[PDB]
């Protein structure tokens, strides 16, 4: 959306591979400059936490994302 | 049948037409020779009577469908009379169209541009703006003239041009044509001839094909001019970018002729100027005209009519007599061939005499054709004839045998490179301009270019085909194309392109008959009957035969080839390549004279609003420009204590996209040249960023002012 | 005699009081010529939107068409919108009030104000 | 306003309107435009003029240019 300057909302998770492919087709020159990420929650799920991270890194981050974060 | 009744009709029409036409032509000639109120009505009445006559006979022509008319001669004349044209348009529609045309013409002619400093001094295009665009070497002054012209007159033409397009298409569609573009491509269209047939669409293909073959030469010319213009305008031109449109030596960049002072290959070397020899040998207008006559007779062309010598403004009225003075050949009719021009003792006038007399020769040659078939094969044939005449006459060889250039002199190849560039500035320089303009009009008329993309594609095509960039971004409120005469005055333009090609094809063919051994750029067809014969073969044809056939008459081909044009500039080409060895031959269609201080701005309504996210329209943009102007004012009045009246018009936006991204730069309140430096603009934004975000219910994140960041 | 209060444009003039210390209080921006420039620009924006939407007419309303008058230290003043290039053509108060209400929120956003602080006398917030 | 190409000077055109034209709109147009053009240009000039005139008068032993 910042590279091929498409409308906000025009591209969704449902239509992403198609959009990026059509963009590569239109402008491969700049699409080459279009750095991307390789991410799947599966991997995210199987990302082990060393040490005491489960208490002071995972649970603490998740409590901040909750409302009334100080009561949790 | 039928054919017989069509013929008798045409015959009676032709006779009556000629005599009644003589009057019209003569009447106008008399007014062109003497400007009296009496002489106005004289031609006015004649004109009406003449036009009326034709109109009636046009209706009576329909009575003979060509489907049954086999003789081409009758067929041609009949179809040249069966044309209904704007008569097909409804009275109201026709009147509306006529009014638009008059308005557009009036705006172009009477539109003035006042100086920002003194509003009392308002320059019109004809003298003030043209002299600045042709002489003024001030980036600021030129930018003012160019921008001011499009901003004042170009907007006034935008709505008119839109209606014009609609009405024009309707008329042509009703005249059995795809669009007004197709209507205009009908000139070169040939049917019912064995191998000489030519489609209206074919023209497009041919023009584009030929254009691709010239591109290389033009790219070298462009690169050379760019390099020189970089010296004339330092810190203004990118050595890899396009050329600012306000620096091309004229208002539109149609010709690059006025860039010669800045691009002369060998400043130390002058060019042949036998005007002094003319005055020294007392060369009066009559003398120079006889030299023209001599030249034509030398190539075996019929002697100038005694009548010509008798009745012809070959010199300035001289007395109080008020007579217009534009070099013009007149076929008054009934064997009447006159030339009207305020001739002077000048090399230019000498060559102009040859050019004008060239047209007379063509007229005389086709004068024996059917009244309606007395014209150049196409719209680019007649002018090309005149051009090749001036070409042969200009050659130092010619002048040295005309007794003006002491033959003891030796033509310097440096002076030849000098001459060749000067010609390239006029000839090659107009080719992309002409091509791109007609392409744009064709696409517009056929609807390819929508109204919302008229200016968008105009500047895209300019940057890509011509390699010319706009110094200021122009939105769909502008009509830059309409700012040119031909566009605002409903005239075709492809004539110029085609003529140029034809001219070179003709010159080459004729010189081959003249048995030229040297560079074609220095060829004199004088004293060659063979060249004259080929020329005459086409000359006498007129419209009787297809233009494809007339081409075969001289060049031997049926289509326009650019090879001879390239051959003519081949010496220059080789030279340019050497000069452009170190230089980058080509341009990038991304560099703009305003990109440097342009701030990119991305807007994320849905990111900050989601639901109830208003649609960004022109009104939201208007608001944005207003907000920026507010910021600029505050910044200046606070940091600089300067009360600068910045308006939404000073905020110049470009590259607007559906991601709600765009580029903007700020200029001085009444100074297009004075661009507020990005640094100041960034500071102004920083100062009021909150306020701007508030106005659009956005935040630094959503209102991404690329280059400005919170801290 | 005559009334020194009678004006040919007073009929379509909308009085508008701007309150800052009441709303913004501390860190309240000072209303200057640039603030007034923003206001006329904001009104022109509203007029354009109103015409392009209600009457489906994209009219190029400009801050100059916003003829503000009787400016006071209360930040009170009157204003009557006119045609983009016709001083004779003055937009009726009724149509202007419709435009005002349509963009009242957005106008408040422009000045970080509210209907209570930004009082468009006659234009009643609901 | 309708046609920018047609421009009236005060003496020949604006005067024949303010003196003859009885059209409320036409009369307003001419009146407003006169003060919206020449008057604006004269504004800064008149300001400096007043200053220099006052200087001359005071220098000629006078209360003000009006004095
Ligand atoms: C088509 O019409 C032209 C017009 O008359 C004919 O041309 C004539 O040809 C005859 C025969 O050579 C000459 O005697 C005439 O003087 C010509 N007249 C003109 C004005 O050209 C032509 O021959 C006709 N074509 C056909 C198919 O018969
Ligand atoms: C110009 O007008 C004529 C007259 O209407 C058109 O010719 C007519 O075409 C229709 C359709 O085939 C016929 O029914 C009529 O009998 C024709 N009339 C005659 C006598 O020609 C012609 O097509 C029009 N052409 C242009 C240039 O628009
Ligand atoms: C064609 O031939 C004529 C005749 O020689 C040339 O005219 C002569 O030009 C020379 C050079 O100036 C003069 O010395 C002669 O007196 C001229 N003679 C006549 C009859 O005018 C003419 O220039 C030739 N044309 C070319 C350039 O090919
Ligand atoms: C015209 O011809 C002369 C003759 O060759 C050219 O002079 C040469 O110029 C090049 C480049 O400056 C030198 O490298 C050569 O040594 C020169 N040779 C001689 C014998 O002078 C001259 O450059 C040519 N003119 C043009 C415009 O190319
Ligand atoms: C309009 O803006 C342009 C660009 O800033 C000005 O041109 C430059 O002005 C500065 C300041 O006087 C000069 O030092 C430069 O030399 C000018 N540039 C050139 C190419 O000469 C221009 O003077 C401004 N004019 C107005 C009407 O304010
Ligand atoms: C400019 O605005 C004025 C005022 O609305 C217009 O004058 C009106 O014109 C119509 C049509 O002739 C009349 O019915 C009204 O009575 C006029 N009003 C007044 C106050 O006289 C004027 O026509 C407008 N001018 C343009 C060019 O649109």
């Amino acid at each position: 959306i910042n590279g091929f300057d498409l409308p906000e909302g025009n591209v969704t998770q449902e239509n992403f591979v198609d959009m990026q492919q059509r963009c590569n087709a239109s402008d491969p020159a700049a699409y080459a400059q279009l750095v991307f990420q390789t991410c799947d929650i599966n991997a995210f799920l199987s990302e082990a936490v060393e040490g005491t991270g489960l208490a002071f890194i995972v649970f603490t981050e998740a409590i901040t994302k909750m409302p009334l974060s100080p009561l949790w | 049948t039928i054919e017989e009744q069509a013929k008798t009709f045409l015959d009676k029409f032709n006779h009556e037409a000629e005599d009644l036409f003589y009057q019209s032509s003569l009447a106008s000639w008399n007014y062109n020779t003497n400007i009296t109120e009496e002489n106005v009505q004289n031609m006015n009445n004649a004109g009406d009577k003449w036009s009326a006559f034709l109109k009636e006979q046009s209706t009576l022509a329909q009575m003979y469908p060509l489907q049954e008319i086999q003789n081409l001669t009758v067929k041609l004349q009949l179809q040249a009379l069966q044309q209904n044209g704007s008569s097909v348009l409804s009275e109201d529609k026709s009147k509306r169209l006529n009014t638009i045309l008059n308005t557009m013409s009036t705006i172009y002619s009477t539109g003035k541009v006042c100086n920002p400093d003194n509003p009392q001094e308002c320059l019109l295009l004809e003298p003030g703006l043209n002299e600045i665009m042709a002489n003024s070497l001030d980036y600021n002054e030129r930018l003012w003239a160019w921008e001011s012209w499009r901003s004042e007159v170009g907007k006034q033409l935008r709505p008119l041009y839109e209606e014009y397009v609609v009405l024009k298409n309707e008329m042509a569609r009703a005249n059995h044509y795809e669009d007004y573009g197709d209507y205009w491509r009908g000139d070169y269209e040939v049917n019912g001839v064995d191998g000489y047939d030519y489609s209206r669409g074919q023209l497009i293909e041919d023009v584009e094909h030929t254009f691709e073959e010239i591109k290389p030469l033009y790219e070298h010319l462009h690169a050379y001019v760019r390099a020189k213009l970089m010296n004339a305008y330092p810190s203004y031109i990118s050595p890899i970018g396009c050329l600012p449109a306000h620096l091309l030596g004229d208002m539109w960049g149609r010709f690059w002729t006025n860039l010669y002072s800045l691009t002369v290959p060998f400043g130390q070397k002058p060019n042949i100027d036998v005007t002094d020899a003319m005055v020294d040998q007392a060369w009066d207008a009559q003398r120079i005209f006889k030299e023209a006559e001599k030249f034509f007779v030398s190539v075996g062309l019929p002697n100038m009519t005694q009548g010509f010598w008798e009745n012809s403004m070959l010199t300035d009225p001289g007395n109080v007599q008020k007579a217009v003075c534009h070099p013009t050949a007149w076929d008054l009719g009934k064997g009447d061939f006159r030339i009207l021009m305020c001739t002077k003792v000048t090399m230019d006038d000498f060559l102009t005499a040859h050019h004008e007399m060239g047209h007379i020769q063509y007229d005389m040659a086709y004068a024996a054709q059917p009244f309606l078939l007395r014209n150049g094969a196409n719209e680019g044939f007649h002018e090309a004839v005149g051009e090749i005449m001036s070409l042969s006459a200009a050659t130092p060889k010619h002048l040295k045998s005309i007794g003006l250039l002491s033959p003891d002199f030796q033509e310097d190849n440096e002076t030849e490179i000098n001459f060749l560039l000067k010609q390239a500035l006029t000839i090659v320089g107009t080719l992309p301009f002409t091509y791109m303009l007609e392409k744009w009009r064709w696409m517009v008329f056929k609807g390819e270019i929508p109204k919302d993309q008229w200016m968008k594609k105009w500047w895209e095509m300019k940057r890509e085909i011509v390699g010319v960039v706009e110094p200021v971004p122009h939105d769909e409120t502008y009509c830059d194309p309409a700012s040119l005469f031909h566009v605002s005055n409903d005239y075709s333009f492809i004539r110029y392109y085609t003529r140029t090609l034809y001219q070179f094809q003709f010159q080459e063919a004729l010189c081959q008959a003249a048995k030229h051994e040297g560079p074609l750029h220095k060829c004199d067809i004088s004293n060659s009957t063979e060249a004259g014969q080929k020329l005459f073969n086409m000359l006498r044809l007129g419209k009787s035969e297809p233009w494809t056939l007339a081409l075969e008459n001289v060049v031997g081909a049926k289509n326009m080839n650019v090879r001879p044009l390239l051959n003519y500039f081949e010496p220059l080409f080789t030279w340019l390549k050497d000069q452009n060895k170190n230089s980058f031959v080509g341009w990038s269609t991304d560099w703009s004279p305003y990109a440097d201080q342009s701030i990119k701005v991305r807007i994320s309504l849905k990111s900050a609003l989601g639901d109830k996210a208003y649609e960004w329209n022109d009104n939201e943009m208007y608001l944005f420009r207003s907000s920026v102007a507010y910021a600029m004012r505050q910044y200046f009045l606070k940091v600089k204590n300067q009360m600068i009246l910045f308006g939404e018009e000073d905020v110049r936006v470009a590259n607007l996209k559906p991601r709600i991204s765009f580029n903007f730069f700020v200029t001085a309140p009444k100074n297009v040249s004075d661009i507020i430096p990005r640094t100041e603009v960034e500071k102004a934004i920083r100062m009021s960023r909150s306020r701007i975000n508030d106005a659009f219910r956005l935040n630094d994140n959503s209102l991404e002012f690329l280059g400005i960041q919170p801290t």
